[PDB]
């Protein structure tokens, strides 16, 4: 996909060259920062299958017509609610995989390529998701540095969604 | 493209689980040697042309009817485009180094490099011979104890020298 | 691509004959039933987003598994790709019925579309299976009595279930 | 080839979307002369190989060169006459093809494409062709629609040819 | 592109030998009738039209069913196309007579001719019979006593023979 | 390769078309020179392994360091003479070909193409070459038509290599 070691070795391959020392300094700075985006994702890794249900009531509050509405697409039923930990649980899955890369490269070819045009067809709205992300976003309660880099992506997400 | 973190996230997504403790930790492992990978990431690259030169020399010593008239690399058109791609499997062999992965190399450039050098007259087992040379030189330079902080970068030479067999192997 | 009128033509003009009196009848015919067949390209048309949503929700249902992790169809990116999809064979379908013959469907889009979805790793039947479903509501529908004048398009009918057949044998 | 059906369906499927209401009302045109064409057509069908040997006469008339000139590629010998009846009828039986499909398809693939090439090569005039064709609108004596679908076609093909 | 002199020199580089006396007396041999050589190209250039319109000609009147309905070379379109190819084989026959070798024949005319004949419902053994009357023709103009300094050019005809047979052999 | 001939064909292929007078009377020109070029190369088949020698040793004295400097790549070793005297010989090879063709063909695909790319990487330096060959020029004494064809070839090298 795209982590900033592959974005450092497409630029020099276009140029059919080794690597600038701009683009080694670039990468060098990627493994200085490495153990505490792998600290985020081990965060995540444990106490986030939590964080998706904890998210997945939040939403309901802030939108009730989701869990009553008769559901083609709606969280009405019981089995429809399922799914709305699972894609709560997908979301972050994926961007604790962000953590660990060191960029934006999960999201980018796993939920954000194609999203809207999906989305947008089969009913389901933005909103809903953007409002239980912001949820785990302040709640997931993380350290500093370890919280620097895993925001860092969640916001990256709340963006494209917008 | 694929590199070293992006890959075990590949596989942890085709599962659909969250990247296991025994994987972070296998990761920050690669995170700790990053300075000793980087050094020899480096050292290929400053020293890049003197391998490929040598490689080349210490080839024609060996298959010298290669490139004298009637070979299948006679004529400057030919010789320099030996040398070429000689350099160009150091040069992948390099970003295979900094990314961890083997990916590149195999897509971008050892994908249909057989089936090429087969539909072209090239002899192959000799391009096999030429990136083994390549290799010894390579090794003994990202090996060189002066210059560099005195430890044991055993490892990373381990896996240098897989990657260049994995050239060798896909050619001949 | 050729439509009803152009296919029977060209296999007169292969014989080098006047189009004979029972093809003009064939043909005087299709004039006959054009305002029912332009009522069910219509609807078709505007039902075209509520047959293909549906069609992939009755889909999923059933084979779950193709759209969680791990499956071929995983990934918004995919997601959105297999809908895409549907649509195109929905769309395709809506022409053949228009043209009354069904030649821009088979070169426009089932072409190599076996062979694409093959080396692609996707189930093929699923898809067949996707085709199907969309047929069903396709054909409810169009067929519905509400709306339009009352008669028979019966042969239309028949007609509209043979494309879709047609389209999902081709990538089964 | 190319319908008016066939030109809707190449519009719509160079956007990838359904047809467009003006292209919907367009061939929805197409079906209230097809009654016409298709008459004319079986006008054609019958006494139409009759209408080639009349043209083949009147021809030479307008031509008398043709048939006497020794000809490599003339009506002067009896077989070669018998060629110039044919290509009259071909010109005919193609022109039907168009009342029945409703467009200039069949005269575009079948003779108008490398018309010129080909007979500004083989010594063949288009004067002779154009003299003959003219014959035939006149004296097939047609009524009025079928005859206005007709004559449309015919006349196209007497363009491509000047 | 190789001609005559250029076929020479590629097989003594690949022994990597200077043109040996022989040879240097073979291409002089070459010069000696160059005269007569392009007095060849010459004609059948200012009689290229004609002698593809006749070949043609001879050709319809030989199989006639061939561009009659129904036929693979039925329809204005098809017509000129046939005419366009037999103009195309002469042209290139005319190229390798100048240049005294038949590469350029081969590679940018007869390469994979056979296969898009084939793959096209072309009959393929009526061009080699279109291929062999136009070379009837060619030869009679080209000997023509008429109009040139009487003399020999007998090789120049046997040469000439070659070529046309080695198209016609090619697509049959 | 490139010969004029060739050139010519070229030409007129990319016109789809036969040979203008232009390119004819050009062709013409060609085989007027012929038995001069072809004289040269049998004076070269000849007294051309000669040529070679005399030359490896002028250079010498020019450039004494290549016969000296412990050599990587220089003709310090008995071995690296027997290459430099091979090396020369190539280019007359060469050269020779260019006069039986009639152009600059032998030389452009055989040694001109590529040339630098090569040469400044494993160390040899073009002036060796240079001087080396202007020895051959002067020295060969061809008469003068045979001296005229056959230096036109040498000096084109001189230029590629400077
Ligand atoms: C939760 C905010 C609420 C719930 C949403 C909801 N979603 C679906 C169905 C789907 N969910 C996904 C999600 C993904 N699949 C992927 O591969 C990815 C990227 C990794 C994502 C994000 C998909 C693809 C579907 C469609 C197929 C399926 O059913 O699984 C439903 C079911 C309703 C339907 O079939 O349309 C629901 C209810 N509903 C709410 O109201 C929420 C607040
Ligand atoms: C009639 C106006 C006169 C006659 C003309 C004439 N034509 C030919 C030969 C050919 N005619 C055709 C016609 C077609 N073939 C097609 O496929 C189509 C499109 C559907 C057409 C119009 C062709 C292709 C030929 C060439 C091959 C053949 O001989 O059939 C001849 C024969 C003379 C010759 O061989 O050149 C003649 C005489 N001659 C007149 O003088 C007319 C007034
Ligand atoms: C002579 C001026 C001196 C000598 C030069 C020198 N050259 C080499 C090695 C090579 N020479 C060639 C030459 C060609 N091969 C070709 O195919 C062509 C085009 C037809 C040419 C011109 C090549 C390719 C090589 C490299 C492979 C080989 O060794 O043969 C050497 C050997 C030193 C080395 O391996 O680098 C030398 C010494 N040296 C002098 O000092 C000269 C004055
Ligand atoms: C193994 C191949 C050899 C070896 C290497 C080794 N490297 C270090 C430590 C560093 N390597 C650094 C690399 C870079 N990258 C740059 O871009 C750059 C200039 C800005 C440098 C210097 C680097 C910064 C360090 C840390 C400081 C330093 O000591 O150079 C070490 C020490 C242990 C460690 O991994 O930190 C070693 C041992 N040692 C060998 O014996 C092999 C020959
Ligand atoms: C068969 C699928 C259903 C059915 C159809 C049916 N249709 C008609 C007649 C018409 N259909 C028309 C279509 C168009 N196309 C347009 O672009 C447009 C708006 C400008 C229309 C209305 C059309 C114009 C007619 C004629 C007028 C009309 O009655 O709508 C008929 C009647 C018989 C006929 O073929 O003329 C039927 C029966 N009937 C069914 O039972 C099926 C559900
Ligand atoms: C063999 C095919 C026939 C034949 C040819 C023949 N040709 C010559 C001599 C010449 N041919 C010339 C050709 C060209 N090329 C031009 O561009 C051009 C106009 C500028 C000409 C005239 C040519 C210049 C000559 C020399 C002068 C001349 O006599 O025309 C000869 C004579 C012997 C020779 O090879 O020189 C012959 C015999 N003779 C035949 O019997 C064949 C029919
Ligand atoms: C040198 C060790 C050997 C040798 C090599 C040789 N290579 C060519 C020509 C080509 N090499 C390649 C390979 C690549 N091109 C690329 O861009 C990449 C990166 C993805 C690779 C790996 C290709 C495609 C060609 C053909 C096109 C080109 O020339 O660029 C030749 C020339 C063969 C010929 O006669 O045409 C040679 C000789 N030859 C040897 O003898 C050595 C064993
Ligand atoms: C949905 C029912 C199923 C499914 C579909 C799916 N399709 C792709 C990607 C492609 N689909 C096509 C087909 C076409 N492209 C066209 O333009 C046309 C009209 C002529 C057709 C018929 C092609 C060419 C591709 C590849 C290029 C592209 O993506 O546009 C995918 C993605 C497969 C992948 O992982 O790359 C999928 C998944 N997948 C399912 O699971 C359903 C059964
Ligand atoms: C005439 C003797 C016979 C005949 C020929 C015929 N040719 C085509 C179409 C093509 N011909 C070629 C060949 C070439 N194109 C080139 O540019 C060159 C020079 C390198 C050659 C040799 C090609 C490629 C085609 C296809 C593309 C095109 O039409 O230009 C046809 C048409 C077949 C059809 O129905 O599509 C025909 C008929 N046909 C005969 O019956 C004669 C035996």
């Amino acid at each position: 996909m795209k982590t900033p070691l592959t974005e450092a070795i497409a630029a020099a391959d276009l140029r059919g060259s080794y690597l600038s020392n701009t683009e080694l300094q670039a990468v060098f700075g990627r493994f200085n920062r490495a153990r505490a985006g792998l600290e985020a994702a081990r965060a995540f890794a444990n106490n986030g299958k939590k964080w998706a249900e904890a998210a997945a009531n939040h939403v309901y509050q802030k939108f009730p017509y989701t869990t009553q509405m008769q559901g083609p697409q709606y969280a009405s039923t019981p089995e429809g609610k399922a799914k709305c930990v699972r894609d709560i649980d997908h979301y972050l899955r994926t961007i604790s995989y962000c953590c660990v890369v060191g960029g934006t490269g999960p999201l980018d070819d796993y939920v954000v390529a194609g999203l809207k045009e999906f989305n947008s067809a089969l009913g389901l709205s933005p909103s809903w998701y953007i409002a239980a992300l912001e949820f785990v976003r302040d709640n997931h309660g993380l350290t500093g540095d370890v919280a620097g880099e895993a925001n860092t992506y969640i916001n990256y997400a709340i963006n494209a969604l917008s | 493209m694929l590199d070293a973190f992006s890959r075990v996230v590949e596989q942890a997504d085709k599962k659909g689980a969250y990247l296991s403790n025994d994987e972070i930790n296998a990761l920050q492992a690669i995170v700790a040697d990053s300075n000793k990978r980087l050094d020899v990431v480096n050292r290929l690259t400053s020293n890049a042309s003197s391998i490929v030169a040598n490689a080349y020399r210490a080839l024609v010593a060996e298959r010298p009817q290669v490139f004298n008239p009637g070979g299948p690399c006679f004529h400057h058109r030919n010789q320099a485009a030996c040398i070429r791609d000689l350099g160009f499997i150091l040069r992948y062999v390099t970003y295979s180094v900094l990314a961890g992965d083997t990916s590149v190399m195999d897509d971008r450039c050892l994908n249909g490099l057989r089936e090429t050098y087969q539909a072209l007259g090239t002899p192959g087992d000799a391009v096999a011979s030429g990136i083994k040379k390549m290799k010894e030189a390579a090794l003994k330079i990202a090996n060189d104890p002066n210059g560099i902080t005195k430890g044991d970068c055993s490892q990373l030479m381990s896996e240098l020298a897989s990657y260049f067999d994995r050239a060798a192997a896909a050619v001949a």
